[PDB]
């Protein structure tokens, strides 16, 4: 299709891995955060799975919902390892009026 | 049809879908059927169409 | 083989789009239907859903309707005469309008 | 668009060139043929030229 | 995007059919370099024949 596309669009593709390492080094150091959305999003395949793997190293993230398009495949193991890590639904101790 | 296949399959696995045991189609039994040995059949046993 | 090759080349891809989006609406909606707890066991249930025309689902069933209407009536008849049949009717079938072959 | 319009341009530069290519290689056979006419203009200027002086000579002579 | 796929189908065509051309108007140089040696070596042909001719009566009538 393109004998220069990669010539073209390393630009895109730098940018596009920056963004990447980011979001890893984000979701591995982030003890806190751990609910992210990036759903409805233009996430390329190999991105998504970049994500999906760096999530491994935090278990404290508990949720990250991403876009549909990337391989179900790599859907079905995200939901596995967001079951993995889905935080107890604390019992709400009803407290007995007296 | 083949991408779609694979969709289905994959979207079969994503919602935990139990893949309902398929049964075994009836195995297709060599039933006795009394192949009408002519005369020859045995002398061409085996024998390719070009020889 | 050359025209072949360039339908391939050209006119693929926005079919290809077009009728694989097609095909995941009907197991979206299969899957609406069935309350997402089961899924197709083939692509080919789609097909089977489309298979029927409106005219052509009118013919089949008249012709369906006056095929079948006989065989109801065939169970009950088990003891009736096994008389052979008559020449005049081998006669009218071997004799009639030489329909078109 | 951009893949078509870059495959386009690539296309229309490589034809050009191809053009280009052929038609300065292209002057042989128009060289030779151009030879081959001037040789024969030469020998139907001699012929005349020929027919010019024998008549004349001949006319005197008679 | 249509509009510039058209302007350049367009102006490739032209530029294709000029250079088919021209590269048949040199093979014309070619053919018409053959047609002028046919047409120069009937001329010879003629002219010869008239010196024959010529000369053969002159020198009968002489």
């Amino acid at each position: 299709a393109n004998p220069n596309f990669f010539e073209t669009n390393k630009d895109a593709i730098e940018h596009n891995k920056q963004i990447i390492e980011n979001i890893c080094e984000v979701l591995k150091a982030a003890d806190t955060l751990l609910y992210y959305d990036f759903r409805f999003n233009n996430i390329s395949k190999t991105d998504a799975k970049a994500i999906i793997d760096c999530l491994e190293a935090n278990k404290n993230i508990y949720y990250m919902e991403l876009s549909e398009h990337i391989p179900k495949d790599l859907i079905e193991r995200k939901k596995g390892l967001m079951k993995k890590r889905k935080p107890k639904k604390k019992k709400k101790k009803k407290a007995k009026k007296k | 049809d083949e991408m779609i296949a694979e969709e289905l399959d994959i979207v079969r696995l994503r919602y935990d879908i139990k893949k309902k045991k398929q049964k075994k189609p009836p195995r297709p039994r060599n039933k006795g059927k009394n192949k009408k040995k002519f005369p020859g059949d045995s002398s061409n046993k085996g024998r390719d169409p070009k020889d | 083989e050359n025209l072949k090759r360039l339908v391939k080349g050209n006119e693929g891809p926005d079919i290809l789009d077009k009728m694989r989006a097609e095909r995941r609406e009907w197991i979206m909606r299969e899957l609406e239907k069935n309350e997402f707890k089961e899924a197709p066991q083939d692509p080919s249930e789609f097909y089977n859903q489309q298979v029927m025309d409106p005219e052509q689902q009118a013919a089949e069933a008249a012709k369906a309707a006056e095929e079948a209407k006989k065989k109801g009536a065939a169970k009950k008849d088990d003891k009736k005469k096994k008389g052979k049949p008559s020449e005049l009717d081998e006669f009218l079938e071997n004799n009639k309008p030489t329909g078109p072959s | 668009f951009k893949n078509e319009k870059d495959r386009l341009f690539s296309i229309t530069s490589d034809m050009t060139r191809q053009y280009k290519q052929m038609q300065d290689e292209l002057l042989n056979q128009v060289n030779d043929l151009n030879k081959t006419v001037i040789e024969k203009d030469e020998e139907i200027k001699k012929k005349d030229q020929q027919i010019q002086d024998m008549t004349k000579d001949y006319e005197y002579k008679l």
